[PDB]
RNA sequence: ACAUACGACCAUACCCACUGGAAAACUCGGGAUCCCGUCCGCUCUCCCAUAGAUAAGCCAGUGAGGGCCAGACUAGUAGUUGGGUCGGUGACGACCAGCGAAUCCCUGGUGUUGUAUGUU
RNA sequence: AGGUGUCCUAAGGGGGGCUCAUGGAGAACAGAAAUCUCCAGUAGAACAAAAGGGUAAAAGUCCCCUUGAUUUUGAUUUUCAGUGUGAAUACAAACCAUGAAAGUGUGGCCUAUCGAUCCUUUAGUCCCUCGAAAUUUGAGGCUAGAGGUGCCAGAAAAGUUACCACAGGGAUAACUGGCUUGUGGCGGCCAAGCGUUCAUAGCGACGUCGCUUUUUGAUCCUUCGAUGUCGGCUCUUCCUAUCAUACCGAAGCAGAAUUCGGUAAGCGUUGGAUUGUUCACCCACUAAUAGGGAACGUGAGCUGGGUUUAGACCGUCGUGAGACA
RNA sequence: AGACUAAUCGAACCAUCUAGUAGCUGGUUACCGCCGAAGUUUCCCUCAGGAUAGCAGUGUUGUUCUUCAGUUUUAUGAGGUAAAGCGAAUGAUUAGGGACCAUUCUCAAACUUUAAAUAUGUAAGAAGCCCUUGUUACUUAAUUGAACGUGGGCAUUCGAAUGUACCAACACUAGUGGGCCAUUUUUGGUAAGCAGAACUGGCGAUGCGGGAUGAACCG
RNA sequence: AGGUUUUGCGCGAGUGUUUGGGUGUAAAACCCGCACGCGUAAUGAAAGUGAACGUAGGUGAGAGCUUCGGCGCAUCAUCGA
């Protein structure tokens, strides 16, 4: 609108929690990141240099390129009635792997071990995730429970 | 004569007559603006790996 | 009333030439009999390229021909399109080439190595399923046109310039000494 | 703004090749060839009857002028351009900044 | 709404008075829970599946709407499957088998008629408030014998 | 008014061009009656040939120079070696040509 | 298990007050030629490791301590997505299919752990 | 609700030491504010300049050394057509700065602080051209800056027309109509008080709920190949929120006069001076001299006083042509 | 008097340049079949117009074990709105009490410790995973790594559901660039059949049954 | 008239007779050839220079063919020369 800058509306956005700014946790520059990897970028305000753009905050990418103390990170940005990839300069500051990734890569190392598995056992087992099902016919049992009866409240109090 | 200044109305629809296609990627992205260091060598480590293949189809070579 | 997005959606294919020539009239019921009676997908693909316009049948020379064939010798070349000479290829060895056209000069040298510069009805005869055949396509995107298409800022495209110089579209957009570059 | 008579920057002189003492000045746009092009072709438009030929810029907006620095090589003695931003009063005196002294009314 | 149009053709419910089983997990729960201001839905029982197969029911060969007048068709597209004959394909819905998802897709969406006495005076709300939309739960059936 | 990726247009057609179009229906009448001239000149010159004699002359450009043509007529040079006066040559079909000038003895 | 050096999460670890601390370590400590830096050997720097001390730092325990962390209640409440030719003059509200918070009061807890070197 | 067209050789770069605003206690002049000491002090200070983020052995403050505010073109981001401009990010190759070092530095902690073609000028190119041949001036070229377009993707630009003209617009004003009712007008609810005492005979403040379209606003839906635009005269009819007349209720109704209210629009509601006037203000009569509507009823019904072309005068304004509810 | 100058005068009449220009008004000629919009982005002495992209048609081609999705599930992120809070920071604010402290009533578009619903990014594999080993001028103290591979092993249960009644790309070009209405959210205004926005659906471009009647309502 | 994209056609590293000439049943038809236009080489402002390390390269996909082990057109992506 009138004014569309940079930093325009990220007020909250690139802020910090009530208690946790000041100093930045040293983890953040131990994690290794290769090319393919799959991280979240969460602009950090407390490092005012290699920032992402607002819109890019919160978004996902794939790693396609190292460099020191950043990486590069492909982002498809939607621009009305197309995809664009975009090519994103992040420092390593900005930016954690992210947990879903890793939740598949254990999932994806689990499935060739019950695989290997049931194929030396020597039976065939199910690889595919199943949404949850219908439930099945179960008896219950009121030996210690019994059933509570109870009826809707009167209005009665006022307050 | 004022007139409407801006409107968004209609826009998703027009986006989505011919749908929001994300572009196709090949199996080999482009190295360019990538790390010139990485980039130089990646071009030497192909041109071995290429030699060694040739070698070893050929007889010279019998490692692969 | 019934919720579709697209109604009497028309195939994109040709499906008959556009040509009134007689004799091609004549080799498309030929090879329309052939794919549809045998179980060769060789006899589909001519028949479909038959139907192709002249831009996309471009021209194969001898000397494309002469590189694809090894060594794949013993196999006949089916081209659904004009085979032309080479002056670039000085010798020419014994081919078996099956076109719907060749030029005079790559017909006479064909013929001169000692092979075999047949049709696409003579094809049909001796080899009804492309036993023994190579199907071989000319540069689709070497026509002139095609450089020009897409044109636009960082392309690397063929502007549509009357001439050439150091003049028509050399200052702005084109050297960062005169604005900005493209 | 303030800036020091001598700088030591890069100097690409064929011959250092990497950073020398410069000698810092002002730039000051020389005027005016009477034969250049421009001038003999805009004459000739001129002279005539048809009156004014060319625009003749009557606004104004901008106050200032950006500075540009002459640098000059103490050893190759080449030149060099090194332009500033926009600013008023410009000086290369280079009377340094004290920081603690007491103000003068 | 756009949102409730993609998911009626996810559906294959492009028409109304159309019909097409469902095998309910979690997927499908969600994805009809979205669309009830447009669909009534209910548990079928041994009747509603076998007679709307023998007389609504029409195979979907070669992209063609073609009825189920023998079991040849339904030998020749559902053969790998084990289901060879109408019996097979009704008992393959009826209970929920290992193929449904081959056995539901191949039947083409059923084109049912208006019912026969129904609906009643508001139509467009929910079943529990005296409408037709939402989950009849076992009420279906009476339905189904009016629509078809 | 240009539109869309256009080659721009170099056409000069901005001068009332439509008064001086110059069309050649006369080009199949022209030539019958070259012919006729032709006829007519020839059977006056009679037993003369219809032309002169002219001598070989090499092109002058450096994209030329590799090709001789016809020139206009022989030098006074060239005549007086032959052993033709110079008043004599064009009563018996020779072309002369004052101005040229020969630097080569080839 | 305890101590020390380097850490990870960065208050369950912080702030105030009281009490106690075997072995070793940490610490306070003694001196000002050289290295070094100050208005001042206060800090920093260098030398001593003998003398003295757990007074302080440090650790531990205590406090119906402040705070912090977690739970319960608040509450199926506030709010909100879709629906009706629903109610009401209206402001707004109920119902159908779903999602679903946050205070005040109340209760419990008061660091966990890694590498390396040692400890009676 | 505010800001920019600037400012800085440091307020840029590196390194080191320290902790700020404030509060308490204490010391000669000295006090509420001078300087010194201790304790507490999560930033409540400072960071050129608007506001928002960010920062504590620092990004603040002081000290030491410097010019990375340099050279080479590329890749990427924001506005985006994924064009330009501005600004920004991450690398690479040099030459440097700082530190013991890891490292950091390609101007200002981040978000604004700015500019094409042509032309001129400067720096570089030991460079290329002046086309019959050669030298030297001169001129033209290539790469990078500057000179500026603030209407800031960049024309070189004063008025008046009441003498006026054309193409159009109900995309757009002035007159009716349509929605709205602030404003105007009218009507209710409560009851502090006024009324000799007594809230409610008659009023009714502070509040608050409505109705009408007879005022004026707001809007711009219809009309710009035109709906003749004020008032008056004449004439008809309609509304009630009733001035008079009919019949009644109430009174701070003894009579007379008067005030409030109910049914009720059947029937009436004037002659004049001044003003074009609507309105107003007087004189006089009268039972009374009520309020409104019908395209602000009524110009192929009138009149033309005003308004509302062209002539002319005055005052103010303008250098002037000319303007003036 | 801008008066008169052949019914012509704030510059006569006649013929020509001349079919002067017009982003403005009007009109624009048979039938059937198929597909079928936009009043939006950026720039413009731009605002009654253009160029540009978007929406559409046609012609194709690679192919036709083509691939994906205005969708749900599972896993995992971002946000600072509704609500809530003020015996919590900032700001506003009522009252008493004890010697500033402990309390008390009411608030915030440009306040906040908290914090939804709806919407929103990514992943759910053959371009994948494991073992040995090869190349490099990059990296490491280092044949340690990084990137790309040879040779082996995992098979169509190849690693959620549903659908595929949308495979992908290209060329050329039209019209459009005045919009309007409604549920929900929302700004200016006393309000408006007022002016301006967000999502979605409609009318324009659309007939039919109902709302007597009606561009938007219901079916 | 000059462009551009697409369709049909002829020739094809060439292509185009018709400025002109010969001839004619006479503004037709037929024949002829030199130059020239476009294309075959681009890039620089210009002086100028001027396209094979290799089966005209490697990798992945790829219709089709297959002697079933493989070869793989066009085209796309990528690393090179
Ligand atoms: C104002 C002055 C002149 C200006 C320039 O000569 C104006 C030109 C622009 C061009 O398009 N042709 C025009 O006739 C004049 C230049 O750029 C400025 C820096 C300094
Ligand atoms: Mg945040
Ligand atoms: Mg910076
Ligand atoms: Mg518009
Ligand atoms: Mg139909
Ligand atoms: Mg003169
Ligand atoms: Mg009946
Ligand atoms: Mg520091
Ligand atoms: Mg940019
Ligand atoms: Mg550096
Ligand atoms: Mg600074
Ligand atoms: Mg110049
Ligand atoms: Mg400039
Ligand atoms: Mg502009
Ligand atoms: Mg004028
Ligand atoms: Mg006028
Ligand atoms: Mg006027
Ligand atoms: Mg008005
Ligand atoms: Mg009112
Ligand atoms: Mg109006
Ligand atoms: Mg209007
Ligand atoms: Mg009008
Ligand atoms: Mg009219
Ligand atoms: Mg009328
Ligand atoms: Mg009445
Ligand atoms: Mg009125
Ligand atoms: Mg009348
Ligand atoms: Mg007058
Ligand atoms: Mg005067
Ligand atoms: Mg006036
Ligand atoms: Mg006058
Ligand atoms: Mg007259
Ligand atoms: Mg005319
Ligand atoms: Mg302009
Ligand atoms: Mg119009
Ligand atoms: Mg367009
Ligand atoms: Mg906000
Ligand atoms: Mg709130
Ligand atoms: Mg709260
Ligand atoms: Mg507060
Ligand atoms: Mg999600
Ligand atoms: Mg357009
Ligand atoms: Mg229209
Ligand atoms: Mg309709
Ligand atoms: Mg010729
Ligand atoms: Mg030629
Ligand atoms: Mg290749």
């Amino acid at each position: 609108g009138h004014a569309a800058g940079l930093r325009a509306g990220t007020r909250y956005a690139f802020s910090r929690n009530f208690r946790e700014k000041g100093m930045i946790r040293l983890s953040t520059y131990l994690k290794q990141y290769k090319v393919g990897d799959i991280v979240d970028i969460k602009v950090n305000g407390a490092v005012q240099k290699g920032m992402a753009h607002k819109v890019y905050h919160g978004k996902t990418g794939v790693i396609y390129n190292v460099t020191k103390s950043a990486v590069g990170i492909i982002i498809y940005k939607k621009v009305k009635h197309r995809y664009i990839e975009k090519r994103i300069n992040v420092r390593i500051e900005h930016i954690q792997p992210s947990r879903s990734r890793d939740d598949f890569l254990r999932r994806v190392k689990q499935n060739a071990e019950l695989k290997k598995q049931a194929k030396a056992e020597g039976k065939p087992v199910q690889l595919k995730r199943q949404a949850l099902l219908p439930r099945e016919a179960r008896t219950i049992s009121v030996v210690d429970n019994k059933p509570e009866t109870v009826a809707p409240v009167a209005y009665e109090t006022t307050i | 004569a004022k007139s409407k200044n801006s409107s968004q109305h209609n826009q998703s629809r027009k986006a989505h007559r011919n749908g929001i296609k994300k572009p196709k990627t090949s199996r080999y992205p482009s190295l360019k603006g990538t790390d010139p260091k990485f980039r130089r060598n990646h071009r030497h480590a192909l041109h071995g790996t290429a030699k060694a293949l040739k070698e070893f189809k050929e007889g010279k070579r019998e490692t692969a | 009333g019934i919720d579709l997005r697209k109604h009497h959606e028309r195939s994109t294919h040709r499906k008959a030439p556009k040509s009134d020539n007689v004799y091609l009239k004549l080799l498309v019921k030929l090879y329309r009999f052939l794919a549809r009676r045998t179980d060769s997908a060789f006899n589909k693909v001519v028949l479909r390229r038959l139907f192709m316009s002249r831009i996309n049948r471009p021209p194969m020379s001898i000397s494309r021909i002469v590189a694809n064939l090894k060594g794949n010798e013993k196999k006949t070349v089916v081209v659904v399109g004009t085979v032309t000479d080479d002056n670039r290829l000085l010798t020419v060895p014994k081919v078996s080439v099956a076109a719907l056209r060749f030029t005079a000069t790559a017909r006479a040298r064909i013929e001169a190595a000692g092979g075999q510069a047949i049709t696409l009805d003579q094809l049909a005869l001796e080899k009804p399923t492309g036993a023994n055949t190579l199907l071989l396509r000319g540069p689709k995107n070497a026509r002139e046109a095609v450089k020009h298409f897409g044109f636009g800022p960082h392309k690397h495209k063929k502007p549509y310039v009357a001439s050439k110089g150091r003049k028509f579209e050399k200052a702005r957009g084109r050297r960062r000494s005169k604005g900005f570059k493209v | 703004v303030n800036v020091p008579k001598t700088r030591k920057t890069y100097c690409a002189g064929r011959s250092c090749g990497k950073h020398t003492l410069h000698k810092v000045t002002q730039y000051k746009a020389g005027k005016a060839s009477a034969f250049a092009q421009g001038k003999r072709r805009y004459d000739r438009k001129q002279s005539g009857y048809g009156g004014q030929t060319k625009p003749v810029f009557h606004k104004k907006a901008k106050t200032t002028k950006k500075v540009v620095l002459r640098l000059e090589c103490s050893v190759c003695k080449q030149k060099k351009q090194l332009p500033l931003k926009r600013c008023k009063h410009f000086e290369l005196g280079g009377d340094k900044k004290t920081k603690g002294a007491a103000l003068v009314f | 709404p756009p949102k409730p149009r993609k998911i009626l053709q996810l559906l294959r419910l492009l028409q109304i008075n159309n019909g097409v089983f469902v095998r309910v997990t979690k997927a499908t729960a969600e994805m009809i829970k979205i669309v009830e201001p447009w669909v009534a839905y209910g548990y079928p029982n041994l009747k509603s599946v076998k007679e709307l197969i023998y007389k609504r029911g029409y195979g979907k060969v070669n992209k063609q709407r073609v009825a189920l007048t023998d079991n040849s068709i339904i030998e020749e597209n559902l053969g790998k499957y084990g289901i060879i004959c109408m019996e097979d394909l009704i008992h393959e819905i009826y209970t929920v088998g290992p193929n449904f998802k081959q056995a539901s897709n191949f039947l083409w969406p059923f084109k049912l008629s208006n019912p026969t006495g129904g609906f009643r005076t508001r139509k467009f709300k929910h079943f529990i408030e005296g409408g037709d939309l939402g989950n009849r739960e076992e009420h279906i059936n009476a339905l189904i014998r009016q629509m078809n | 008014a240009i539109k869309h990726n256009q080659q721009i247009p170099n056409n000069h057609f901005r001068k009332d061009w439509q008064r001086r179009v110059r069309c050649h229906f006369d080009q199949a009448g022209k030539k019958a009656s070259r012919r006729v001239a032709r006829q007519a000149k020839a059977a006056a010159l009679a037993p003369r040939p219809v032309d002169k004699l002219r001598p070989i002359v090499r092109c002058p450009t450096i994209k030329y120079n590799r090709r001789t043509r016809l020139g206009r007529g022989f030098s006074l040079a060239e005549l007086k070696a032959a052993g033709i006066p110079k008043l004599v040559a064009p009563t018996i079909g020779i072309s002369v040509d004052p101005r040229r000038a020969n630097l080569s003895e080839e």
